[PDB]
RNA sequence: AUUCCUGUUAGAGCUGUUAAC
DNA sequence: TAACAGCTCTAACAGGAATA
RNA sequence: AUUCCUGUUAGAGCUGUUAAC
DNA sequence: TAACAGCTCTAACAGGAATA
């Protein structure tokens, strides 16, 4: 009775890179081959701009210089790869801004920060951008710096400065790479350089890497929510992200609102149907009208009867729907035996119940070790000694745990904002949660949809 | 009239209810509306003369919609969503070619884009299970026909303008259910959709509606007036003896946005003696969902198709353990049936009241409410006097897993019982944090031989480790090894969850040792965690995890005793 | 044309195939045929004027039929099953009242007596899965309208004479599937069933038959001819260019009883250059059953409704063993997976050939064909030389129960293996009678201590019994106690069946001791049989039937060894 | 088993043209007639009960420049009840581009 | 906020099970 | 609607860095 | 054949699994 | 279509009588 169903370890998903080469290590492949989207010239050159107070601009130009020159990894050398220099590794020059492409924040921002007013501080930071907006064509990415003296307005109740800035500059189409003092004072340098460089390339152009072995006929959907603590009650702001590989070479990753008020994170019949309608209409527009054949709707909470009925009735019979729920905190945890020195291989899925499975999005990864090749690497070794798996509670499917598990595993590796090897959750869930935070901070965003490069 | 009272009225008399659904239900069936048809026609018209690529620019874009509407207004056409526009654009595009008009209207509303939702399926179920007999519609596409064919499995008799008089006879001979389209199927020559055709009514269909008025009461949904012929037919139906035996219930998604024609017709009907009421019940789909919810004794065969989510999908079986194998922390509890004690109270009791009685009396027994008690009767007599106790009997839990899954009170009770059993005869202390239970090595008895293996588990490079002590930089915080033990219901099985933790003697001062808890747990890798879990299994069970079926009973010296049996080996499964 | 060649031709090209079902197919749907309708009309007519009780005398009685027909002949009416009779009796009973005639024809052919059989369901599946697009019918009842609604779950577009031009438009715009009734639904006013109405054809429908003639080839079933209008429409369809691209396949249940009109039409069609063929395929139901059988890649969703017997019903679960308990003779074999040896032969081998090789060589191993061998490789080398052996490898039987259930060779092989294992290390002799294996106490070693308990089992009033010996009145027959041991596959489990028997040393001379076998077994009542079964369990297993899991391996000293484990306690279940 | 591209080279196409005329309508471009074989081919295709159900469309760059036989055939088809039409468009390639 | 998710402290949201109103 | 049980989530902080 | 079904001796019928034809 | 495996049945006989 102690013998469970046999598991199968899904191998490490391959990532499409420069010249359609595949390598499961993102940074190693980027150094070796280059970005997938560099095959075409979406970014001609990464022209930057600075927005910071006059005192701390030297930090911005210093960090840009550090991006220009190669760096070596000091911490987590088990996984990271030596930086080859932005021009060498992304095959595109990184242009330092000239005098007019380099703005100065108003001194009134300091007064507002001393006053402890987050809303007015974000408004003033945005209003400082007019000098660059007269030259919006000149630059591609704006590096907004915030001095530590503004910490009092960085994060407090009912507010978040980063989300407010992102929601204020998203309709203005300019990507923004916010830099705090943390990126400056992080012990290691190759960490910050790799993260900032991949973010800069994604926000100026896009697609640093693309997941291979992706059927063009599947659209993956992830719903996630956030809470705004009202004085009387609460507001549950839920938003949905969508990923798919279209007929064109440009892999698409978008997010959107879901509309009024919600008291619970469970969508009703009409709201679920409307969101799903918007989703497959977006897919059809990106697929010249072709119907999706596989749909994956990942939700952090269980689908009610209304949500499943809305899913069933929104599509036609030809498009099978894979309604799956992702559980983050679970009691179970495993230990590999042959007992192994390193924890269980990443990607092992263990069918517990006919509808509930354990997926090991965390765990040892093979073939991505730089030093002592052949040794396994545990991404979260610093944080945890063992990997905590997630629970997939399939609410609607025809058959095959492998089909959804491999899709989730491949969706855990295409977060360009993530410096590390993978993510505990699929990019759909994480982007839906990020956009949920953004919408909760700024409710007047429900009108439009946005690409990933805006909010990553 | 409030919506809930309307629902109660409809449920009270649902056997005599005509439905009237014109162009409002089709919005939610996946097929284009009137405005969508108008915009599609404008798109074709603009792309045709002004030579522009049809697929290059879409139709639901705001810019393209504005440009096409500006072009239409340039040639003097009607301005915006105004009467005599839909028919105008039809007669403009198709220049009086009713065959081509019919073919286009068939293609736009064809039976391939339609995906039945809950509303049409629920109405078709009402038709089949024979509550509503007549469903009049001003709508062309076969949404209700497809829903009835999908649910009932029987062919539905649709009536139209070709035959025309066919419906009246069916009414007279009670050939229910009848689904008479006042404007007929698009599969036939006459469609009656343009404004000039919308001023007249077919004589036989008019007579059929007038006759059906006396027999049933009407519920009209997804209809916003704007049609003169249907409005005058309804007005004529009102102007006759006992026009509606069950009242005309006009439902709109929003009372505020309802056209004044509907309101004045309702006032006229009320002035003519009928009890016609206008209610708002939200969308048609939600209305029909609620109506089906209030339906009693719905057949299972049709309800398996009405609500496909109600049946449980994805019952995908799991394979065998054939052919590296992860070793989880789950100990399977193979106990299937247990015995408990029940006390009957002369007055109703609350689970909170029993919890506070537990807190005050502190008996040597367990109790929960559902009052099921595990232990000795005299303890319950201490808790409850003879006056409040009526009788004390026995309870049998034939299926433990189903019982704990059904009621969370049973889950908590069985978890507490198994925890008490596991720590009944052992020196390991039993504490609780939040709603979880912790078995922690005691401070005084830390030098026991049964802990020595645990001492080996935490040891560095094979030397002797430490099990209990004081934090390196804390004033009074004391720390020990511990295991969080929980009950997990998985499918049809129960398992015991063990997780190694670092217990802190002060409950509220755990965070001050966080770094220490981190520092002690930095290097508890797979081998070390395997060793600690094996040591904890040995401590909690007394037998190594090979082929063991150790059985533990709680309160063995009590009349009501629970005897569980948990396999000493944690869950494992070799890879395929 | 032979029926099989017709099936291959249809199967070869079923994509483009109109069907022309007549009133013969509805014969099975349970609807009254033409003759049944005539006899019903005669019954009403006779009972009406001659005042006789309607329900007192039935209609399918031979005497009442003869009496009514004699009465009809008395008034000069047509004699017997002759033309212009069906219409004659209709026009006589209903005296030119087409509304009442329609109502009666609706009531007789109503949609409550119809129970769809395999033929209509298979045709509706062909319609939905889109092989046949046009199904013409001269038949009124919705025998096929209902089947499509039940199978597809979608509304079917039925065409009739009320519109009658819908078919040509739907054909022209490829709105398949179309089901055009050449004589229209009975719901509508025009039915076109009397002989005067059967001389003319609707212009638009007639037009459709010719346009559809060019597109597809026709298969007409359940049509006997006798209709002038349909015959002349078919003849006109023949007299046009490439009249049938796939030939007119006229099918009759019997070629001998086919009317000469069909044969002369076939000859005329052949003379007009088309490949029309007349075949006999039995009844319509059998024809469509075979056609569906030859259909490839039929969707599971619709096939679950086409053949409801194909899905497995009555999967009624069994309850728990909760709460007198019968003790059967079944020992559960909990072994799930075993290992076997496979030899690859350079030339094909027959199971009979392997059996005779076993008989000649007599090796110390087991073999079966599927060649799976259990034992030592050198034994197989003795059986098969190196020249005929290509390779020797391993085989794993992950699911033993499913494997034995699927292949009876596996059942016999596993039964022989478990029998050899059980008698490997024990003195009890192993024999076979028919195909049943017997474990019998040996003659010489009958005084063993392990048999003493068995000696107690057969003893009378608790004394010492006898286990082996000679018959009371037989010249040379010797008798012994024995147990027939068999393998039984029950559901998803395997069990060992033990039955106490009286083995006779001469195989063919068992009957001469029958009385003795009876006499020894006269008083082997429940207690005595319980004792003998317990003693045999102890002998065969070495452990008493309490909480035991004895494991036995066959050929333990061999590379390929099978290790089974059978619970020592027989099956039991307490009453509910 | 569509699509097919059959060249008249003007009886093996006669039956094919007849069946095709039964099936779906025809549009003819780049042809002025002037050939009696195809003329009788099309005239024989017209007679059947459902011939060119969608319609026959003789498209020429200029209506007045077309040969009289084409207009005669169009009038004959219209009299027979078929929905044949003579529409004036541009060059065949320009017509197909606009389509 | 270059990143990652490990914990702490809280509240909700769903399910339920009773008592009602 | 008021408690109570469990399962799971986010909301604020804090926080150190890949088997030693 | 007042009954009952316990055995003996045989053959078929279905399923299969191979080899074909 | 020819064997082979099991599961189950009937077709002819024979045959003795309800825990002793
Ligand atoms: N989901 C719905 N449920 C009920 N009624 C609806 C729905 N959607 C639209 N309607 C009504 O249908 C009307 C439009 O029908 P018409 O414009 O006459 O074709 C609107 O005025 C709405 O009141
Ligand atoms: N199994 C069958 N299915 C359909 N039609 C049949 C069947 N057996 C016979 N028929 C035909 O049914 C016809 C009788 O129709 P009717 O002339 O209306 O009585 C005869 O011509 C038979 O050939
Ligand atoms: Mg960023």
């Amino acid at each position: 009775l102690s013998q469970l169903a046999a598991h199968s370890t899904i191998p490490e998903p391959l990532l499409l890179f420069k010249d359609n080469r595949t390598d499961t290590h993102p940074l190693r492949g980027l150094s070796q081959y280059g970005p997938y989207s560099a095959c075409f010239n979406l970014p001609g050159q990464v022209r930057l701009a600075y927005l910071a107070p006059t005192e701390h601009m030297r930090k911005l130009d210093a960090i840009v210089r550090e991006l220009q020159n190669p760096a070596t990894p000091k911490e987590a050398t088990n996984y990271y790869v030596e930086y080859g220099g932005f021009e060498k590794v992304f095959k595109v020059p990184l242009v330092m801004p000239q005098e007019h492409l380099r703005c100065l924040a108003l001194d009134e921002c300091h007064g507002v920060a001393a006053n402890g007013n987050g809303l007015a501080l974000a408004d003033k930071i945005v209003q400082s951008m007019s000098g660059l907006f007269r030259q919006k064509h000149a630059f591609d990415v704006l590096l907004v710096y915030l001095p530590a003296s503004w910490k009092k307005c960085f994060e407090y109740d009912g507010f978040d400065l980063h989300d407010r800035i992102k929601a204020k500059v998203a309709p203005l189409n300019l990507p923004i790479q916010i830099i705090n003092d943390t990126a400056l004072t992080r012990q290691c340098r190759a960490n910050v350089m790799w993260g900032v460089s991949v973010a800069l390339y994604a926000k100026a152009g896009g697609i640093p890497w693309k997941l291979a072995d992706w059927d063009k006929d599947e659209a993956y959907i992830g719903l996630s929510y956030a809470i705004k603590k009202n004085a009387e009650g609460q507001e549950y702001t839920t938003c949905c992200s969508q990923v798919f590989d279209p007929d064109g070479t440009g892999f698409e990753f978008v997010a959107y609102d879901t509309r009024d008020r919600k008291g619970n994170p469970y969508l009703s019949y009409q709201e679920m149907q409307s969101v799903l309608s918007k989703s497959l209409h977006l897919y059809q527009s990106s697929h010249n009208g072709r119907m999706p054949r596989k749909i994956f709707i990942h939700k952090t909470t269980h689908f009610t009867e209304d949500e499943i009925q809305g899913a069933f009735d929104s599509f036609s019979s030809s498009t099978e729907i894979e309604l799956v729920q992702i559980i983050q905190s679970t009691n179970w945890y495993g230990l590999k035996v042959d007992p192994a020195s390193y924890p269980v291989d990443r990607g092992l899925y263990q069918p517990l119940t006919e509808s509930e499975c354990l997926l090991w999005t965390q765990g040892s990864v093979m073939g991505v070790n730089q030093q002592n090749p052949g040794q396994p690497v545990f991404k979260e070794a610093a944080l945890t000694p063992l990997p905590n798996p997630i629970m997939l509670r399939r609410f609607s499917g025809n058959g095959g745990w492998h089909a959804t598990c491999s899709s989730i595993l491949a969706l855990t590796k295409v977060d360009w904002n993530n410096n590390t090897l993978y993510k505990k959750l699929p990019v759909t869930l994480v982007y839906s949660q990020v956009f949920a935070d953004v919408v909760k901070q700024t409710p007047e965003i429900v009108n439009e949809i946005y690409d990933y490069r805006f909010f990553m | 009239l409030t919506d809930n009272e309307f629902y109660q009225h409809y449920l009270q008399n649902s056997q005599h209810m005509m439905w009237f659904l014109g162009a409002g239900t089709s919005r939610s069936a996946g097929l284009p509306t009137a405005s969508d048809i108008i915009w599609d026609l404008k798109h074709r018209y603009y792309c045709l003369h002004e030579n522009q690529d049809y697929q290059k620019h879409d139709i639901n874009n705001h810019a393209i919609k504005s440009k096409i509407q500006s072009y239409m207004d340039s040639k003097g056409f009607p301005l915006q969503w105004s009467p005599e526009e839909y028919s105008f654009y039809f007669e403009l595009v198709f220049r009086d070619d009713y065959e081509a008009q019919r073919k286009y209207l068939l293609e736009a509303l064809a039976s391939r884009k339609v995906s039945l939702n809950i509303g049409h399926r629920v109405l078709a179920a009402l038709l089949e299970m024979n509550q509503t007999k007549v469903v009049f519609t001003t709508n062309f596409d076969d949404v209700i026909e497809t829903a009835f064919s999908d649910i009932s499995g029987k062919h539905l008799s649709v009536y139209h303008l070709e035959g025309s008089y066919a419906a009246l006879s069916a009414l007279n001979t009670e050939a229910f259910p009848i689904y008479a389209k006042i404007h007929g199927d698009f599969r036939y020559q006459k469609i009656k959709n343009l404004t000039p055709d919308l001023q007249t009514n077919d004589r036989e269909i008019h007579k059929c509606f007038l006759a059906a008025a006396i027999r049933f009461g009407l519920v009209v949904s997804g209809y916003s007036g704007r049609d003169e012929n249907v409005m005058t037919m309804l007005r004529a139906a009102i102007d006759q003896n006992n026009a509606f035996p069950h009242g005309l219930y006009w439902t709109v998604p929003s009372i505020s946005k309802s056209e004044p024609a509907v309101q004045d017709l309702i006032t006229y009907a009320q002035g003519k003696g009928v009890r016609a009421y206008l209610v708002e019940t939200g969308t048609f789909d939600e209305m029909l969902s609620k109506i089906w919810r209030q339906v009693k004794d719905k057949p299972a065969a049709i309800d398996a198709k009405v609500r496909t989510a109600r049946v449980c999908p994805v019952s995908i079986p799991l394979p065998g353990p054939g052919k590296p194998a992860l070793r989880t922390n789950a100990l399977p509890v193979v106990t299937q049936s247990i015995r408990c004690g029940v006390v009957t109270l002369a007055s109703p009791i609350t689970f909170s009241e029993l919890k506070e009685r537990i807190s005050q009396k502190s008996p040597k027994a367990l109790l929960t409410y559902t009052v099921l008690f595990l232990g000795g009767e005299p303890e319950i007599r201490k808790i409850f006097s003879n006056d409040e106790i009526n009788s004390i009997g026995q309870y049998y839990i034939d299926e433990i897993a189903q019982s704990v899954a059904a009621s969370t009170f049973l889950k908590s009770f069985v978890e507490e019982a198994i925890l008490t059993a596991l720590l009944r005869e052992k020196p390991i202390l039993h504490r609780v944090r939040h709603r979880t239970h912790y078995a922690v090595i005691p401070n005084a008895s830390a030098k026991d031989d049964r802990f020595l293996d645990l001492r080996k588990a935490v040891g560095f490079k094979g030397d002797l480790g430490y099990i209990t002590g004081n934090v390196t930089n804390a004033k009074e915080l004391s720390w020990a090894e511990a295991v969080s033990i929980r009950l997990e219901e998985r499918g049809g099985k129960l398992w015991i969850m063990l997780k190694p933790e670092i217990w802190i003697k002060p409950l509220d001062r755990r965070e001050e040792a966080t770094d220490f808890i981190r520092s002690r747990r930095r290097y508890r890798f797979n081998q070390c965690s395997y060793q600690i879990l094996d040591a904890w299994i040995k401590i909690l069970f007394g037998s190594i995890g090979g082929g063991g079926t150790v059985n533990i009973s709680c309160f063995p010296d009590a009349e009501f005793k629970a005897e569980f049996e948990i396999g000493t080996r944690t869950a494992f499964s070799l890879g395929v």
